[PDB]
């Protein structure tokens, strides 16, 4: 329903995909046997991002997001997101892969994973 | 020759007649095409100084387009002077043959296309005629693309306006409508008997090749079949396992998706779609020189990033190119450590990486499935596709038989 | 002659000399700009087989404009000699000057646009030049049009993406960020005073004509006050009548409106918007034939549709056209009979439909607000604008002082 | 708000509009000194519609129309709707006017006119 790891992170679980719980925090795979499985993932992060990361307004607060893209195969490039917000003291991190032919993907799922968590 | 001169009398001007119909040209177009010594007739045409005029005088670009390709094919000795002959004909920039589906072919890159073709097929074994195997009259959902349909990518019309506007707004029900039909891969599967998928692997492979230099060949198109097997010799690969890899792609892939693959290639934003019957990326064909094997070095740096997404089309360079970037898969598989690929070995255990430098008859079936998924991703990053390995296994026992 | 001369020399090449470059092409226009024998010079050039070079040399189209402009308007008797050496000039590089803005004007039209409206603007007297008077730079809301700002409708930047989708599902929000920006008109005059009134006048009127053809004029292009001075000599109007026509329409104007209005008419959709300074009406454009004065009825018959749309966007061509127009609608109201007009007679008691046939001078007020409703609509269908007769009345107030 | 004819017609007034009740029925004009206003009309009548005209499903009911279009002026076209629904044995009519410079106009508010009529 409404994810809730002890060290504090409180998500809201994407629908359809595995809830699957990781040291520091939570992963989600998408369930299914797909071709191309979206794969997000959220963390409690205490470093800073580094300082290349540009910038869009994501809520009422500011992200701090990065962009691969690589050589893939017939379902296209490979495209890994990277995006951090201000939480507290330290950031939650959220981490998105994913194929594309159509050029960069929206990642509406990996920037709404990152609007709604909030810290304890 | 006897056709050069019957040839001789259809182009020739009279007085108070100075303009080939459209009925002699055909004539000019059959008469090439059914001729037995074309090369004889080619220079007893230069000899008359008729072979300038010939290029000249065949003006509509369709037409110029089956002379072109003819002639380009049924040449050896005497491909040469042809050739002369047509930069001659080719005075101010006339259009050529450089219009509609062939508007990114140069007309002297349109014969040097035909003429490797012509060359690649002989060589290869894939100019025989094919049996008219017939073709899917579908035209949306899972396998209603061109492996299903005949119908050429380039051939489809624009997409509707409103909708090229939501695709570049990134709608998702518009996205949804244009990309991929298939979610879960083993529902699809399930859905379709064991007769069902023998009948798609029929339609597929038994179809004349949807080609954008029919002419280039001596009669009909061959099958693709025919072609399959020609590209599995030259890459010491199957035609199963290629024949596989397609119905795979085909099977997720629909009309609309076909519109959208190419168009998105070839409008101003040049895009990376993967098009054609083994899906392969534009970028990809680039970088790997995928038509290595139907074109010289010379054609093929000259062609255009859109010339390239237009060859994609075409389903002998398309075959040929899947082939090769198999090959190539395979290839750099043999050259791993699978100690360092943890996640493959877990999901294909019985996967061997050395017999991959060989041919897939000695392959163990976990070849195949981990050769699948990394084909329609990233080749050996030890990430893999859950679904596309069982998918393509499927196809591959269904052609095995 | 001298000019000859030195044209010769520029555009020549030498064995340490094989480009015409960017500067030299300029030093050329100039040259034939500032000739005072236009005619001797290029009779010489097509001597010296010079005349067909010069065209092929300076290349860039925005070059090849003014070069092909300056000599359009310049040339009397050797206007032919110059038309046929650009015509001789278009093979093999036919693309010349039919770029961007004047994408819809072949360029040997391009030419013909030129050579008349250089012949319109000396025999009606609008070719002499206007001092720099300064536009608004006002970017929205009313009068924010290129009546105010003198940035050419068909110079602002394609309607983005997201919008174009919005304004044709036509959620109105976006139909008005798009559409007349205006709705209570006497609401809108109570902000104004005298002054900011007066001030908008000047502007619009004391600018130099955005026009797409500034080199057809022998020097720089002539204020807009200079055109509708001509314009209403040729129609028996007065510049006042007119200005107050267009100040109305240029109130209920924004930049952005400028931008939908030209971009829907060239578009797939072919749209039958209002155009430029007096909001003219695509399809009535064609079908009263509003160039009528300014260009000569061969070249008027070969104009696409799209090309008189940005005809319409080209402030001289739009002021004609308006006070053509407006002598249509006066001349109209003449052969009425008022007794099957109630509700104009109702609003306008005053109205005297024998004087329309004459000069606005001796038309007594009601004429012009009636003129007004019955411009901004249908004319003469007993169906009023409730608000845009006193609208345009103010402006005459404005004008007339 | 609810305007009533003693002839039975009862329609919805637009906001924003003068009402001002006709022979048959009732006539508004759009409240203002506008340049390019809406008027819209709405009565009773025995009589059927002119033979030969569009239908289409308006509601729970059909409706009979035309739209006609001419030559107008800077504010673009005149467009004039004329359309008519069944209320039993007898006819509610509406009809419509403005001018458009990006092609027919919705009209949207003389359709919400004629399906919300009534007579009784
Ligand atoms: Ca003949
Ligand atoms: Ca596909
Ligand atoms: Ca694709
Ligand atoms: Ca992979
Ligand atoms: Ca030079
Ligand atoms: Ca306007
Ligand atoms: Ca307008
Ligand atoms: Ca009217």
């Amino acid at each position: 329903m409404t994810l809730t790891h002890p060290n504090g992170l409180v998500v809201e679980r994407p629908v359809g995909f595995d809830a699957r719980r990781s040291a520091e925090g939570f992963r989600f795979d998408e369930g299914g046997k797909l071709r191309n499985p979206r794969q997000l993932e959220v963390q409690r992060q205490d470093a800073p991002p580094p300082p290349d990361l540009a910038s869009r307004r994501l809520g009422d607060g500011e992200a701090r997001y990065k962009v691969e893209e690589d050589d893939g195969g017939s379902a296209g490039s490979e495209y890994r997101l990277w995006a951090a917000k201000p939480a507290g003291a330290r950031w939650i991190v959220v981490s998105a892969s994913e194929q594309s032919e159509d050029g960069e993907p929206t990642f509406a799922l990996a920037w709404a994973l990152l609007e709604r968590a909030r810290l304890q | 020759t006897a056709t050069s001169d019957l040839i001789e009398s259809l182009i020739s001007y009279s007085w108070d007649d100075w303009q080939v119909t459209r009925q002699e040209a055909r004539r000019v177009i059959a008469a090439i095409r059914n001729d037995n010594v074309p090369d004889a007739t080619i220079a007893a045409l230069d000899k008359s100084g008729s072979l300038i005029k010939l290029f000249q005088r065949v003006g509509p670009p369709e037409l110029a387009r089956s002379l072109i390709a003819s002639i380009a094919g049924r040449t050896t000795m005497q491909r040469y002077q042809a050739r002369n002959a047509l930069i001659r004909s080719l005075i101010n920039n006339p259009l050529g043959t450089q219009t509609d589906n062939w508007i990114y072919f140069p007309t002297i890159t349109f014969f040097d296309i035909c003429a490797d073709l012509a060359d690649a097929a002989g060589r290869l074994g894939f100019a025989a005629a094919g049996a008219t195997g017939v073709a899917s009259q579908a035209i949306q959902g899972p396998f209603s693309g061109v492996g299903a349909t005949g119908v050429n990518p380039t051939d489809l019309p624009s997409i509707a306006f409103g909708d090229q506007l939501k695709l570049l707004n990134k709608d998702p029900a518009t996205v949804t409508k244009y990309s991929n039909p298939l979610g879960d891969l083993g529902a699809y599967l399930s859905q379709l008997s064991p007769q069902d998928k023998l009948n798609q692997a029929q339609t597929l492979v038994g179809q004349p090749i949807s080609t954008l230099f029919p002419d280039a060949y001596p009669g009909n198109p061959p099958s693709r079949a025919k072609v399959m097997s020609a590209a599995a010799r030259k890459y010491d690969l199957t035609p199963q396992l290629i024949g596989a890899i397609i119905l795979a792609e085909q099977r997720d892939q629909t009309r609309d998706e076909d519109a959208k693959d190419y168009q998105a290639a070839v409008s101003i934003k040049s895009a990376n779609t993967s098009i054609g019957l083994g899906q392969v990326v534009v970028s990809t064909a680039i970088k790997y020189e995928l038509f290595t094997d139907l074109l010289g070095q010379p054609v093929r740096r000259g062609l255009s990033r859109k010339a390239v997404a237009t060859l994609l089309a075409s389903d002998e360079f398309n075959i040929f190119a899947t082939a090769r970037y198999i090959r190539y898969v395979a290839n750099l598989a043999s050259q791993q450590d699978l100690r360092k690929l943890p996640k493959t070995r877990g999901a294909f255990p019985s996967i061997d990486l050395r017999a991959y430098a060989g041919n897939p008859r000695n392959w163990p079936r976990d070849n195949v499935r981990a050769l699948a998924s990394e084909y329609t991703s990233r080749p050996w990053d030890d990430n893999l596709s859950p679904g596309w390995p069982m998918f393509v296994d499927d196809a591959y026992a269904t052609f095995l038989d």
